[PDB]
């Protein structure tokens, strides 16, 4: 090596070195050890470059332009040696990155300047191995450029883009090569439309060709399922690195083809990660893309339209940015309200359900930006949101919240007697409005809330429940995975200035082109509190606890108990009556002629977060006890509803005693 | 926990005292409950050496089981509990490997005395399974060497005289015991062997009878098991036997024959066991009917049973190995068989809707049938290599991990890609990184195997290293990179804590939300055996040389020890040079001018 360094330092013999490297000469040798007894053939240039690789790479990077020019001038008949030398130079430039900066970028630009010399490499009717070599070289160039000098226009973009598109469109490539291409996707994501929609077309063609309509056609353990999940995870990683609105559109279209996706957790985690990371403009662009997907008149079924909001848009909205939420709200104020106040059709069944779904989705969206936004914008003096059609910053108050709460109240107060076209969809529509109204109410005003019920044959309780589904409450809460993230790239994929061995493992992957995954200590890897909780309810298998409007209303009840109502510290706070909401719930629960599901709903409401229920005691002791001791209940035997009711009502002893009054003593004896 | 010895001694004394006063002894009671209780206590014992006292108390004087069953000789229709005693003994004998030999002779004497005057059934089968489990205790012939086999053979052959109404459940175990008389010690069973084999073959022929007569399916399974046991030790090679072994393979061949009635298997399992253990003994018997044999073994490999699955896999492996051996020996005239086998393998491999077991057998066939493929045509091995490498990249070098073994099959695939790499004139330059990643991941996944699978893994690594080093100087550099990367990955694992690891197996971890997998974290000491085996490769060298037929009979190719040692020292020096071991002080800071005194500098040291 020292003699080679001296020989190179003597003059400028770069041409001789490329020439002696790109030289066909076979050096016959005997069998290495004992293999066959015949001779072993190997090239002179390959051996010479294999031994003293570093010196040749260093002096070729010294005279970069001439070396690249000669190498790509002789790259028609020596494709093995040219690829080997180019890869060696790229690895050499990737090493010493923190000190020898701008050498790798210069090498990548110089290589990209002569793509027409490698045009005959990736073309049609070419060997597949040569195409994989072209893909690997292109990947190395893209990572070593770090998306600094390569972009649309002024970068010889058409040749590279045509190469990438032709690599994608080839039908002979296996799924792993297309997966490497999908890994290379984020470098081409700065599209400008027009002719660059061909990327979208070939991506959709790939999705149609290799992805099944249902995600259950491949049984677990089959190689087809593993390849499918690998391709999906590569697509999701490309989305995360990309933040492309097109990629989000494609993956949501794929995800919403079925109610349950085998890799739904990965989809939601990727959506929440791209919602957390980024800038304001990217977030509003992504939200606008999903919103325009949702509000488009296409022959798409109702559950797919519901899944566009419930699974995708909900996560992005909940993990969005504060100002992006405000801008999205200001964008979507006008259309949502006129949609909510719009009249119905009730003529064609295909038009009924889409209108119902659109109203339900708009209610959920407004629920989200009322739950996550402060009161200083929805209703205040300097409100950036201008709901009024006239606008011009005139008047003051709230012409938005009043109309929204009025529309929600009208949605609750719906008389469905004699109207039987679709019931469950509206059941959701009524529950959706209630939760939207609760989220609006929670952060606008204080004191006593809106009047409840009012009768006139329009009560929220009958509209929010099914009245026909018998809840199968078992003896106890019991008897109501997939593919996981798999291994990780720990101590690899990045130097991170933390470990040199990790840096060598990260260069092994760059050189070989295949990422390395070790074995993780624990199969589940919770990075943070993502999906664990939002910004005590450890029982999800119950139907009454997994109700659309049970979780919101209980949160509303807990909000009533804290920082609202009479000040704390009351001793024997009115043990002769109840407040309007409490006494309303008492009347609906204490009455024995109301359907069973309402009584079960209110009883489970009382059981959950029993702190608020315990004050005003010796009052709620009886309506729970009548339900506990009754022939009509959640089921036969001592089911867990009875167990919870009995535990709560016996833990209330001392403060309240079911004695003295003969009405409850008989029922207590019956219960015993 | 500690009082079990006193309790078991008290129970033994009570059992000894039970056979007094009234000879009824509570009829079926008052002994059965005691036997069941002592058996439950014995099987519910502890792990440490406390069991030595109770094992010595079990095999002891009058307050013992052996003296009890010896004195139970006059139990005419009395004390129907000796079978439970024998079952407990065989369970206990299975539970603990007999520590000392003077107890084994007493055990076999007691079971032989049980054999005498054994009325009807329900005790003969316990006695025979006790004897069967006893004969597997030594496995080295250093104990049980007084050689009473002559009297046992004479008695068993005397039992063959009746042959009228012996129970089927008894006859099968009797013939299994007759088969078990072999593989005990040499210079025995060499004079009566011919008569015994003639009687066994005639009895089996009468068992099938080749008619609509009663087949006696339990008897046939025991006959095949005894046949396999006899063929295990004695050669009986058909190469010198043209007539009496063609029928002994035909018997197996009709035993393999599937049917709708499962009949609790046994009879289609003993035949596959015999084939698997004795395929080398039917040369050309397998060849003359390869298509049917292959399809039937594949059909048995595609089933739902577990033991039958293992038997089918082993039988198919032995068949394929024999066929591969004969074709590699005579690849010139043997071309249609190779064409059929490799066409089936090609179809299975290219079938993208394949399973793991079918892919495994296809890859094994790829590995076995390489040399004949090379001699027929040079361009086939390249396609085999590229397809195998693509499949290995698809299945192993992936992040998916839905959940499976996915690591208990890598050595079986590495040994198969090693053969195709050995039989390649030129190597595609683009799959070398894939091969390097495969070998590095195989090295990393070492502490996830049983010891035998660990030895298989090191043998696979040795074979791949030989294939890599027998190709060219550049592939030696690939070997060097593989070794260096493996050393880096081993060194990057977390450091063993200097503090004591407390009591081993103290609990079952936190057991969170579905905490399974049992992925034990490796340490530096978990990889010690692998590199010792790498630097001591002579035994694996001769094992591979005996297994495969290749030009490797020379000490030059054997010198993988020097190569691997040099790579180890070079990697150690490289890691030492590249590592950054400088150290500084971080509790203090620079740019101090008139600030708080603790914030300027620590007291001088």
């Amino acid at each position: 090596s020292g003699l080679l360094e001296l020989a190179f330092a003597f003059g400028g013999l770069c041409e001789r070195l490329v020439s002696l490297l790109l030289n066909p000469a076979v050096l016959s040798t005997a069998s290495l050890g004992s293999s066959q007894g015949s001779v072993i053939h190997f090239s002179h240039g390959e051996y010479f470059y294999s031994l003293f690789s570093e010196t040749i790479n260093t002096e070729l990077l010294k005279n970069l332009d001439l070396a690249v020019l000669e190498l790509m001038q002789s790259s028609v008949d020596n494709t093995k040696m040219v690829s080997a030398v180019l890869n060696g130079m790229l690895d050499q430039s990737f090493r010493e990155r923190a000190n020898q900066k701008h050498q790798g970028l210069k090498l990548a630009t110089t290589i990209l300047q002569h793509w027409k010399k490698c045009d005959s490499w990736w073309a049609k009717d070419s060997p597949l191995e040569t195409k994989m070599a072209v893909l690997a070289l292109l990947a190395k160039i893209l990572q070593i450029d770090s998306s600094v000098s390569f972009n649309t226009s002024h970068g010889s973009f058409p040749e590279v883009f045509t190469t990438y598109i032709s690599l994608l469109a080839d039908t002979k490539l296996d799924l792993h090569l297309k997966g490497q291409a999908v890994t290379l996707l984020p470098f081409f994501t700065s599209l400008t439309g027009g002719s660059l929609e061909e990327l979208r077309r070939v991506l959709e063609q790939l999705i149609v060709a290799h992805f099944p309509m249902q995600s259950r056609e491949f049984p677990p353990g089959t190689p087809r399922f593993n390849n499918y999940v690998d391709c999906m995870k590569k697509f999701l990683d490309a989305l995360e690195l990309s933040q492309s609105p097109m990629l989000l559109e494609l993956m949501t279209e794929v995800l919403c083809r079925e109610q349950q996706h085998v890799m739904e957790e990965l989809f939601q985690s990727s959506f929440r990660r791209i919602a957390r990371r980024g800038s304001c403009v990217t977030q509003v662009g992504l939200l606008e893309s999903v919103y325009e997907m949702f509000r488009k008149d296409d022959p798409r079924l109702s559950f797919t339209r519901q899944s566009f909001v419930d699974r995708s848009l909900l996560t992005l909205l909940w993990h969005c940015s504060l100002d992006a939420l405000r801008e999205f709200f200001s964008t979507i104020v006008v259309d949502a309200i006129d949609v909510l106040k719009s009249r119905f059709t009730k003529l064609n069944e295909s038009t009924f359900d889409t209108q119902i779904t659109k109203k339900m989705g708009y209610y959920k969206i407004l629920d989200v930006m009322y739950s996550r936004l402060p009161k200083d914008d929805v209703h205040a003096k300097e409100s950036k949101i201008n709901q009024v059609f006239h606008g011009s910053c005139i008047t003051e108050g709230n012409e938005l919240t009043k109309t929204l709460i009025k529309l929600c109240y009208d949605a609750f107060t719906e008389n469905m007697a004699g109207e039987n076209q679709l019931l469950e969809r509206r059941r959701l529509y009524h529950c959706a409005a209630y939760n939207c109204a609760i989220s609006v109410i929670c952060c606008v005003f204080n004191e006593l809330k809106f009047y409840q019920g009012f009768l006139f044959s329009e009560k929220p309780e009958k509209n929010l429940l099914i009245f026909e589904n018998l809840i199968d409450l078992k003896r106890r809460y019991n008897f109501p995975n997939g593919d996981s993230d798999g291994p990780s790239y720990m101590s690899s994929l990045s130097y991170l200035a933390d470990s040199t061995l990790s840096e060598e493992m990260s260069q092994f992957d760059f050189s070989t082109g295949v990422q390395s995954y070790s074995y993780s200590s624990q199969d589940p890897r919770p990075a943070t509190g993502r999906f664990r909780r939002r910004e005590v309810l450890e029982l999800e298998m119950d139907e009454l606890n997994r109700h659309e409007c049970m979780a919101p209303l209980t949160a509303l009840v807990k909000h009533m108990h804290r920082s609202l109502g009479p000040p704390q510290g009351e001793e024997d706070s009115v043990p002769r009556d109840l407040p309007s909401w409490m006494k309303f719930l008492h009347g609906k629960l204490g009455n024995p002629i109301v359907p069973l599901n309402i009584r079960l709903f209110l009883a489970k409401l009382v059981i959950n977060t029993e702190e608020v229920f315990r004050p005003y005691a010796k009052h709620w002791l009886s309506p729970l006890l009548q339900l506990a001791a009754s022939e009509n209940n959640g089921g036969e035997g001592i089911h867990y509803m009875v167990v919870e009711i009995v535990a709560t009502i016996l833990s209330w002893t001392g403060l309240a005693t079911p004695t003295g009054v003969p009405k409850d003593e008989v029922l207590a004896n019956r219960l015993l | 926990m500690a009082g079990s010895g006193a309790g078991v001694r008290c129970s033994l004394l009570r059992l000894q005292e039970t056979l007094s006063a009234a000879d009824r002894c509570g009829a079926a009671l008052a002994g059965h409950q005691l036997i069941r209780g002592l058996g439950q206590e014995c099987v519910l014992s502890s792990s440490p050496a406390v069991l030595a006292l109770q094992t010595s108390l079990v095999f002891s004087r009058d307050f013992g089981l052996l003296v009890f069953v010896r004195k139970s000789l006059n139990s005419i229709e009395f004390r129907e509990c000796r079978e439970e005693i024998l079952k407990f003994l065989c369970i206990f004998l299975e539970k603990m490997g007999q520590k000392i030999a003077p107890y084994s002779v007493e055990i076999k004497n007691t079971c032989t005395s049980v054999y005498t005057k054994d009325r009807a059934a329900k005790c003969k089968i316990p006695a025979l399974d006790l004897l069967i489990k006893l004969l597997q205790t030594f496995r080295s012939s250093r104990l049980m060497d007084e050689f009473k086999i002559g009297e046992l053979f004479s008695k068993f052959y005397g039992e063959l005289a009746l042959k009228k109404k012996i129970p089927d459940t008894v006859l099968e175990k009797v013939y299994e015991l007759l088969g078990l008389l072999g593989e005990v010690h040499p210079s025995e069973m060499i004079n009566n062997a011919e008569n015994l084999f003639r009687a066994f073959l005639g009895e089996l022929k009468t068992q099938m009878t080749s008619a609509v007569r009663e087949p006696k399916l339990p008897v046939l399974a025991g006959c095949l098991k005894g046949l396999s046991s006899l063929l295990c030790n004695f050669t009986k090679s058909m190469e010198e036997d043209p007539q009496t072994s063609r029928e002994i393979f035909n018997f197996v061949l009709k035993a393999i024959r599937p049917q709708i009635d499962l009949k609790r298997y046994a009879v289609p399992s003993a035949g596959l066991r015999l084939f698997a253990l004795h395929a080398s003994q039917f040369s050309t018997c397998l060849l003359d009917n390869y298509v049917s044999l292959f399809e039937v073994l594949l059909k048995w490999c595609a089933h739902t049973n577990v033991e039958l699955k293992k038997a089918a896999l082993s039988a198919l492996e032995s068949f394929l190995k024999q066929v591969s051996n004969m074709v590699a020996k005579n690849a010139e005239m043997h071309k249609n068989k190779l064409q059929y086998f490799m066409e089936q393998f090609y179809g299975i491999i290219r079938n993208v809707d394949s399973n793991n077991k079918e892919l495994s057998i296809a890859i094994r066939g790829y590995g076995l049938f390489a040399g004949p493929c090379k001699v027929i045509n040079a361009k086939d091995v390249d396609f085999m290599y590229v397809e195998l490498i693509q499949r290995c990249k698809q299945m192993f070098l992936t992040q998916t991990d839905t959940g499976d073994d996915r690591v208990y099959q890598m050595p079986s695939f590495l040994q198969s890609v090693a053969s195709v790499l050995l039989y390649l004139d030129t190597v595609p330059e683009v799959y070398t990184p894939v091969l390097e990643h495969l070998v590095v991941m195989q090295i990393d996944s070492f502490p996830q195997y049983s010891p035998k699978m660990q030895l298989v893994c090191c043998r696979a690594i040795v074979k791949v290293f030989l294939a890599l080093a027998a190709k060219g100087p550049v592939l030696r550099n690939c070997i060097s990179t593989v070794v260096h990367q493996g050393l880096i990955r081993i060194c990057s694992k977390p450091v063993v804590l200097p503090k004591g690891p407390e009591s081993e197996s103290e609990d079952h971890r936190a057991s969170g939300e579905v905490r399974t997998g049992k992925w034990k974290v490796p340490t530096y000491k978990d990889y010690v055996d692998l590199f010792r085996h790498l630097l001591s490769s002579d035994q694996m060298m001769d094992s591979i040389l005996a297994d495969e037929a290749f030009f490797s009979v020379n000490s030059s190719s054997e010198s993988l020890n020097h190569l691997l040692y040099d790579e180890f020292v070079k990697s150690v020096l490289k890691i030492v040079e590249k590592l950054d071991l400088t150290l500084e002080i971080q509790t203090v800071g620079e740019q101090e001018n008139g600030d708080e005194a603790p914030g300027v500098w620590m007291i001088p040291t």
